[PDB]
């Protein structure tokens, strides 16, 4: 350039040198999915954490999770793209203070426009459990006895019925919250996670896609 | 010299008219149902506005 | 449609606008075609 301009001149280009990181940087910015991981101290975020630590990123578009005490802090925030809510329906007592988390999470008006990303976790302990003795739904949550495993919620082949009847009655423990909401602005999706499953990750990036289509739906008013 | 043409009296030119006018109620009738269940997800589907 | 369900990318009335100013982009390319053929060499009627 001319370079016409002394010390300012020197400005003008820091100036310039400075906006084009910010640009470079903004790049990377606009195609993150931040997400954040409000799993309980004993649901299990640490399964998943490890599979992280493992290898997260998928493909070439980047994700960034934050994990995290009350929540000052989580009304902060409406910019990140969906909820990672762990749960361990492996402790049936457990289980009801993490569906009056859900509560709390999914009727947080803040976060309203939030998705969240349920995962029911350490479900494999969950058959062990229920495959024994020894757990009885019925004493915790009684309404187990009067539930009926669903034909259309697709089971998986080579497992116990009763197996099914409780997995599918945390699962619709915690889909009451999202389906009594139907708001639209935000859909919760539930996925059963398991200890040393690299797969899990896949999931959440799927996940991730869909929200933001539906994102693009509203925009344009199809959906 | 007979003058010849399609006409409106010609008894073709009838059904040709009954079709076209058809074919007019029955676009008048889609958007009218596309009015009336407009929110419907199925219509909001289809870019409504196009 | 298509761009919707191809925008995996987070973060992509003025798209309806938009809408309308593609539709008459094409439906335009027309509209100056039909109008030189109008005003250069009208079409007639022929006994």
């Amino acid at each position: 350039g001319c370079t016409l301009s002394a010390e300012d001149k020197a400005a003008v280009e820091r100036s310039k040198m400075i906006e084009k990181q910010l640009q470079k940087d903004k790049q990377v910015y606009r195609a993150t999915h931040r997400l954040l991981l409000l799993g309980a101290d004993n649901s299990g975020k640490s399964t998943i954490v490890k599979q992280m630590r493992i290898l997260f990123q998928v493909d070439k578009v980047n994700f960034h999770m934050f994990d995290v005490e009350r929540r000052k802090w989580i009304q902060c925030f409406n910019d990140v793209t969906a909820i990672i809510f762990v749960v361990d329906s492996s402790d049936y007592n457990r289980l009801q203070e993490a569906l009056n988390d859900f509560k709390s999470i999914w009727n947080n008006r803040w976060l309203r426009t939030i998705s969240v990303i349920l995962f029911l976790n350490k479900q494999d302990l969950l058959a062990e459990k229920v495959l024994a003795g020894k757990s009885k739904i019925e004493d915790y949550f009684p309404e187990f006895a009067r539930y009926t495993t669903p034909e259309d919620a697709t089971p998986e082949p080579g497992e116990d019925p009763r197996v099914t009847r409780a997995k599918y009655f945390i699962r619709d423990e915690f889909l009451r919250i999202s389906t009594a909401s139907g708001d639209g602005r935000h859909y919760c999706y539930p996925h059963f996670t398991c200890a040393v499953d690299t797969e899990n990750a896949r999931r959440i990036f799927n996940d991730c896609r869909d929200i933001i289509q539906r994102m693009h739906l509203r925009q344009y008013e199809l959906l | 010299k007979e003058i010849e043409f399609l006409s409106w009296t010609e008894p073709f030119g009838i059904a040709l008219t009954l079709f076209a006018v058809l074919g007019i109620f029955l676009t008048a009738f889609v958007l009218g149902v596309f009015i009336k269940f407009r929110n419907t997800p199925i219509v909001k589907a289809t870019n409504r506005e196009l | 449609v298509l761009l919707v369900f191809e925008a995996k990318i987070p973060t992509s009335w003025w798209g309806l606008n938009l809408q309308f100013l593609l539709v008459f982009l094409c439906t335009f390319m027309q509209i100056v075609i039909c109008v030189i053929w109008l005003y250069t060499a009208p079409p007639s009627s022929y006994r």
